[PDB]
């Protein structure tokens, strides 16, 4: 009924800050595994 | 359904002979009250002219009608009655200026309120003056050292820019402007006129005890000899507090047009908007938004546009504007808050959440920004702290992951430990400004990872021990960063070797 | 000569009531001269007529020093401004005078600022795309050639930097002349824009220039800010009708035109509207936006910038200008704090040239696929903040990683923002931006990291950044 | 695993029930703020038109 | 009937540049609506062309269907597709099956009115469609009277034996023009800076487009007013007055348009007051079973992630 | 009211809808010169609604029931047009959308429909 | 009993119930329906207080019941809005708080030199959804010595009357009570508020 397309990150409160920190922590861990595998395949 | 002007009393004088006395240079007060004073006459009086009543109170004719003339009194309306003579001075609303005004607490009209006799004024400048054009202005290239370690590395201000200071009450609004004026004592006490910056505190809307406490602290630290104090308390009339911004800007403009630097502090911007709406509502005028006047945004933009850096053909001076915005509960989307943030070149947000925990001053790195960039900062502080703006955003996202239960990420352990020590080292105490030589050595040891092996509680003791050892042993490295203002290949190798050997006692 | 001399009867703020004779009163939108004490004059535009041989005029400068009974001569026509090739390179004001200290503008003709717009039979429709150089503008909302462009945004989001970066790569290589008419700007923004155009070859003091400078920031009164849009548009309209050239009007900002009229509307005898606005908001904004269109004599690509009030698109000055613009580049304050330079909204920005018959069938599929992946990531992000990443399957895990890399790839470093970013400026073409977005959505760049596409150019800069970061 | 799945169902039902009480309290505050915003905006236009 | 094929203004003057217009009558702008005795039930079906509009909220001849929505979400897209889909009935010989369009562009710019008229002429749809040009560059009296002038010209076809279809684009622009002229005439305002007759100004122009009975001629008139909302709030000041006076409203959200739905038409928010009484019998058999399956899948759409 | 005073019969009045009567009274008052009240309502909200609700009472010869359809404004029962009409309502016939197709003719809520005469 | 703002049928039914239980022989009824003018309903509070003040100044006790306090504030704002005045919060004039504080200050207890009488005031405030922080709600609570909150959540479950122990309090109710009821109810107010918070989380 009501519009709620991305209302958690648009608020900026407790739920908004926790959603941005969870996505940044998961992307930082996956970037370390992708960078180490790309350097070993080039040599 | 009728009209004013000619009514009963004024309608019985035009039927016989209304002459004899002149009604152009003088006028009779028909009605007065609540600061306003409707003077009947004054045909030769111009707009925004200084009017003198018969009791001694000054007036400013701002509303000129066809039968009357609405004048705003600059003092108390208890001595002005109906039928009093209101003479015209012939000039506009002017104020005193010159180099002799430094050292005395003047008011809104140039009168001395400190009790030091008369003011040695060298000229007479009007309050409502025009701002500088695009041809008589240059880029902001000078550096305004405020003294704070978290303001000189993040949002650095320069000579000629307008930096706002938004925030709530008791958060660090007035403390940021007072620390920048006291930090200029190292350049004003010498002989270099190009590096000195004169202060201009304009206390508008404050109480009587707040203006006397701020002037007493600057005189004891050798800082009131080159600073203009504009006393404008809230116990006076509405016309004296609203004209405090225009009167303080005229005195500081004399130094920028000759070859010196000035620094104006309009504390606060929220008090000036309430004083202008009170005098306009009593003069029979229509209101606008939030019970304010129509030209609410034009009153604050015209007074801040004059504080700009001049070019080399105009003298080479500049004027810094420090307007403090008093918010209500951190709400920056108000009517007077959004109007001043879109006219100034950057703002300093002062949140009330980090100010109560002990991080003084509470300067948000993710909200406060500078429109000048790295051009308004020194070359020595920009080399050692080149990644200071990027380290604050990365440390904020990694600090929230510790409260979720995650204890992994071995590569992120170095960035999380360095972010906590960098925030505590940049937080200085009250009336404790640092120079460019002491702030360049503290920012290099926290950004290169040399402060990661130290404790969090010993961050306050490490700043005093590092500055004391560099002034008695390796004194040549501290003097080169202040005179040259930069660091080449020889200065970078000597600063890194001295910081590593000093960490082991 | 029989000049219409008037007497000043009332003066409260910018409004000044002038009393003339019976029958010799001036009409509306007429410039009224007034002798002051200096060498300049006091321009006053007649707004309405109160009656009894008196008309209320709005002063375009400072009203301080005017007494009751001063002489007010009438010019007979409106606010004349200098047009032609002589206005290029000089800093003109709202009354048509030079403010660059380079002598007087030697113009053969002087047209008025108040003029009627084009009719419905003189309108010429088009569907041509204009390449700007940004990756987020050439794939989402493409700018139309000869139409009105609006850069919506709040305070501190990137409204002033977006107009300066587009003028250094489109206006410097165009065949026509530019027309930078700033209304309601700042004092420091006017001096920095004139010095940057002289070092790049846009404004030559000893050669030839193709950019008209119109001064008029917030340092003047309310009459000069409201008339700054009409004075700057008069010089650009003459080059497209009499000369026949593709003019480019750059207004900064467009929101200052509506806010200037509401400041003097309370003293003119008008009732206030919503949010403290004037009642003639839709009538005053439509009379100036319809005249800056494309007719049969020439085109006019208007690249104005709208300023949202405290990040609010539901205001009366932002929602009324969305119906008179083809491409709308709305900016959000949440994307600017994460590192996206600039904060270009991939879902809120819309344009009329984003179809399959204008950009082709290949470009239409790339724009619809990027918008569907970005919209689906907002719904999946709310479930991860309460349940976590355990509820996502194989398809939901790959969509979250592709949405983060596509948002950082569209943010390129501008040439004018080199002092705040530090890296060099990159300019991607229209063909390189469509080929790089289609390969990342298929599965050809899934093994690369998210840091290789942030602050990069096209597909060539993303492959070089991944190999250098792993060494 | 059966005890953790049964405990997760009780925690999800308590979180959904607590969200409904907070949404009902926020709806009463939003209804009062909407009526006060219409009265404050209409009072500003009526005061300027009568002066 | 001589006004078909030319773009007229708010006073009846032709602005397309095709000579004069052979007017067969002169009707006033402020005319009375139909009574309760000269109206019949909505039995004719209005073919819009969309598959989600002809099955869910099916509109009929004589009803008022509102086109609510936000900025750029499918407001004018549904009205333009319904007028161009009448080429299969207007090109024949059946006068009762044809429906003359009446696009009343009010509040739009000069470039928006020229682009809409050029697209309809290329698909053979401008020969039997009235165009009421009313840009925002004129006065406040011309834009406020655009709804009353367009309804008077379209009422001649319904009183003779034909059908009409008015498209007031948009309803939000017509309310701003009426409040601007009342504020300058020394009058008291009300809610949202509007006059006292705010609800009566939109209900009087929408009640005239009704379906007549067999004793009056057998004609009907459709009213397609587009309500431009702010940020998806359908319970505003001008949005609640147009939805309560019309017999149905088609909502358009900005979130469903970026996902893949073309156009974004919410089935849970849009409904028609006529029901299945103004639709074809062949399409009503398939729309009955599809309404129950679409309502059950929307409430259980949260289980798609698992 | 004439059938209950002259003939003596329990008449039933229907006002569809009840929200239209409160909005129509504020339109004629705002155009005459009166200032508005809260939520853009008329100042005599309690006087205009009470003059028509007090006439439909019970006399010595007959009564007059009222079955108006009250409409809440934007789903708000604490507004000026919803709280003023609920003070004089003795009964309530709430027709929720939970039944209807469930197999109840008609959709009468047994828990939402309350009345003050059920003592 | 001062019925201000009530309907015509509610005032006639309440007077018939008190006469059948021998309670209308020594009770004043001030009829003030909403079908009259705006000046009659606003002056119903001042007229009822003058009649009850004669018994307190001679040597007797009185109990005034202003039902309701929310209906009297709407009637006073109608006459002020038509006289071109300034509307403050919730479309109310500047003298909105002075009208309720002046009528409630007269209901006090006199000393032995004035007669020894007293006057009790019982004002009923009609809240809109339990909003106790309104303009008319905060003005009546700051002038009265205690309040009796009636929550709508416990009233529908069978707890009649729904008197919240954690919200309703009495300032001068401890010393002005019976010694037999206070001794048997040891810590009754503290045990009732702590039992409601523990039962909601268990
Ligand atoms: N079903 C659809 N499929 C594809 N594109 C669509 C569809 N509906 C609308 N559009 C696109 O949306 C754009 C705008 O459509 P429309 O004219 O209906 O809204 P608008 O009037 O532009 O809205 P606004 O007045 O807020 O600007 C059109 O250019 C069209 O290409
Ligand atoms: N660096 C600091 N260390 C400790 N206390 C500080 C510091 N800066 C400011 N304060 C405190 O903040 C308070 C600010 O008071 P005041 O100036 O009245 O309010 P505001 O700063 O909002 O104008 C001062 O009382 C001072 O004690
Ligand atoms: N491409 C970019 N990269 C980094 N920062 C940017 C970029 N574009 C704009 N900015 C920042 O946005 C700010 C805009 O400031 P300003 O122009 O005063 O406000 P506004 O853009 O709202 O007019 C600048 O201080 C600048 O640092
Ligand atoms: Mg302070
Ligand atoms: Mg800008
Ligand atoms: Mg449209």
């Amino acid at each position: 009924v009501r519009s709620s397309a991305g209302a958690v990150r648009d608020a900026g409160g407790a739920f908004g800050k926790r959603e941005q920190a969870e996505e940044e922590r998961y992307f930082r861990a996956r970037a370390k595994e992708q960078l180490a595998a790309l350097k070993k395949h080039h040599e | 359904k009728a009209a004013p002007t000619e009514v009963s009393s004024i309608l019985e004088s035009k039927i016989r002979v209304s002459d004899e006395a002149n009604l152009d240079e003088t006028g009779r007060v028909l009605s007065v009250g609540d600061g306003i004073a409707r003077v009947f006459g004054l045909n030769n009086c111009q707009a925004e002219e200084l009017v003198e009543f018969a009791s001694g109170v000054k007036g400013m004719a701002l509303n000129l009608e066809p039968g009357q003339v609405g004048i705003v009194l600059f003092g108390s309306d208890r001595e002005v009655k109906e039928g009093e003579i209101v003479k015209r001075t012939g000039k506009i609303v002017d104020v005193p200026i010159g180099p002799g005004m430094l050292g005395r607490v003047v008011d809104a009209l140039g009168n001395p309120i400190d009790g030091k006799g008369p003011i040695e004024a060298t000229g007479y400048a009007i309050a409502q003056l025009k701002a500088p054009g695009i041809l008589p202005r240059r880029s902001v290239f000078e550096p305004m050292q405020t003294g704070l370690k978290a303001v000189d590395a993040l949002v650095p201000i320069g000579r000629g820019q307008r930096e706002l200071i938004i925030g709530d009450r008791q958060t660090g609004k007035t403390a940021v402007a007072l620390d920048t004026i006291l930090n200029q004592k190292r350049w004003n006490d010498g002989n270099d006129e190009s590096k000195k910056l004169y202060c201009v505190y304009v206390a508008v809307g404050q109480k009587r005890s707040t203006v006397a406490q701020l002037v007493q602290t600057l005189e004891q630290n050798d800082a009131m000899k080159y600073s203009i104090v504009v006393a404008a308390t809230a116990s006076e009339a509405a016309p004296l507090q609203y004209l405090a911004p225009f009167t303080a800007c005229a005195i500081a403009e004399w130094f920028r047009d000759n070859g010196k630097h000035a620094l104006i502090v309009y504390d606060d911007l929220s008090k000036q908007a309430v004083a202008y709406r009170q005098l306009s509502l009593l003069l029979r005028r229509p209101p606008g938004r939030e019970a304010y006047p129509g030209d609410v945004f034009y009153l604050h933009s015209r007074l801040l546009e004059r504080a700009a850096k001049m070019s080399d053909a105009n003298g080479g001076g500049s004027l810094t504007a420090l307007p403090v915005i008093e918010t209500q509960g951190g709400d920056v989307s108000a009517y007077i808050p959004t109007n001043v943030i879109s006219i100034t070149d950057g703002q300093i947000f002062l949140e009330a959440e980090l100010f109560y925990k002990g991080i003084r001053p509470a300067i948000n790195v993710g909200l406060s920004v500078s429109r000048v960039g790295s051009a308004a900062q020194v070359k020595a502080m920009k080399q050692v702290a080149g990644s200071l703006k990027l380290f604050l955003a990365q440390y904020r996202e990694v600090a929230a992951f510790a409260q979720f239960g995650s204890d992994l990420d071995a590569s992120t352990k170095q960035t999380l430990s360095r972010g906590e020590r960098l925030t505590q080292l940049l937080k200085q105490k009250q009336y404790s400004p640092q120079a460019s030589e002491e702030q360049v050595p503290v920012i290099y040891a926290g950004v290169n990872g040399f402060l990661d092996n130290i404790p969090i509680e010993r961050i306050p003791e490490f700043e005093e021990q590092f500055i004391a050892y560099l002034k008695a042993n390796e004194g040549d490295i501290l003097e080169a960063i202040r005179t040259k203002g930069e660091l080449s290949s020889e200065l970078l190798d000597k600063l890194k070797s001295a910081t590593e050997t000093f960490v082991a006692t | 000569a029989g000049p219409a001399s008037g007497k000043i009867r009332a003066v409260i703020g910018a409004v000044v009531d002038v009393q003339f004779e019976q029958g010799e009163l001036p009409a509306i939108l007429n410039a009224l001269t007034i002798d002051q004490g200096n060498n300049q004059k006091l321009v006053l535009e007649v707004a309405q007529h109160l009656g009894e041989n008196a008309v209320r005029a709005i002063a375009m400068d400072g009203t301080e020093g005017l007494v009751r009974g001063q002489t007010v001569v009438d010019t007979g026509a409106p606010i004349s401004v200098p047009v032609g090739r002589g206005t290029l390179g000089r800093i003109i004001n709202v009354v048509g005078e030079p403010i660059d200290e380079r002598g007087p503008i030697e113009c053969k003709q002087r047209n008025p600022i108040h003029a009627d717009p084009p009719s419905f039979v003189e309108q010429s429709t088009e569907a041509e795309v204009l390449e700007t150089g940004i990756k987020v503008v050439d794939l989402l909302a493409p700018y139309a050639r000869g139409g009105k462009i609006g850069l919506f945004g709040g305070a501190g989001v990137g409204k002033t930097v977006f107009i300066q970066e587009l003028i250094n790569n489109i206006a410097k290589a165009h065949g026509g002349f530019s027309v930078f008419t700033g209304v309601g700007e700042r004092t420091r923004e006017g001096n920095d824009l004139y010095r940057e155009m002289k070092e790049t070859g846009v404004i030559n003091l000893e050669g030839e220039s193709k950019v008209a400078l119109v001064f008029g920031q917030m340092n003047e009164p309310p009459g000069a800010r409201a008339r700054v849009a009409l004075t700057g548009l008069t010089i650009a309209e003459y080059f497209r009708d009499e000369e026949g050239q593709d003019v480019l009007l750059f207004v900064d900002n467009i929101f200052r035109f509506t806010q200037a009229g509401s400041e003097v509307s309370a003293l003119l005898g008008r009732i206030p509207s919503a949010v403290g606005y004037q009642p003639t908001l839709a009538t005053d904004m439509g009379l100036l936006q319809e005249r800056i269109t494309t007719t049969r004599k020439g085109s006019v690509t208007s690249v104005q910038a709208v300023y949202v009030p405290a990040d609010d698109l539901t205001d009366p000055a932002p929602a009324t200008t969305f119906a008179h613009l083809d491409a709308t580049t709305v900016l959000s304050r949440g994307i600017s704090e994460l590192g996206i330079y600039p904060a270009v909204d991939p879902l809120d920005s819309k344009s009329r040239l984003l179809d399959v018959s204008v950009v082709g069938q290949e470009h239409y599929d790339v724009a619809t696929g990027v918008q569907q992946t970005l919209q689906a990531y907002k719904s999946l992000q709310d479930i991860i903040a309460i349940l976590g990443m355990d509820e996502l399957s194989e398809q939901d895990k790959l969509t979250v990683e592709r949405a983060r890399k596509i948002q950082r790839f569209l943010s390129q470093p501008f040439a004018v923002a080199e002092v705040f970013t530090g890296i060099e400026g990159k300019l991607v073409r229209l063909k390189d931006t469509i080929a790089s977005f289609k390969a990342v959505l298929e599965g050809k760049y899934d093994h690369l990291p998210e840091n290789a596409f942030y602050m990069v150019g096209g597909i060539e800069d993303v492959v070089a950044k991944a190999e250098k970061i792993a060494a | 695993y059966a005890s953790e799945i049964s405990a997760r169902r009780n925690a999800m039902d308590n979180a959904s029930k607590n969200a409904g009480e907070m949404i009902n309290k926020y709806s009463i505050l939003y209804n009062r703020t909407r009526q006060a915003v219409i009265t404050n905006e209409l009072v500003d236009i009526i005061t300027g038109a009568s002066s």
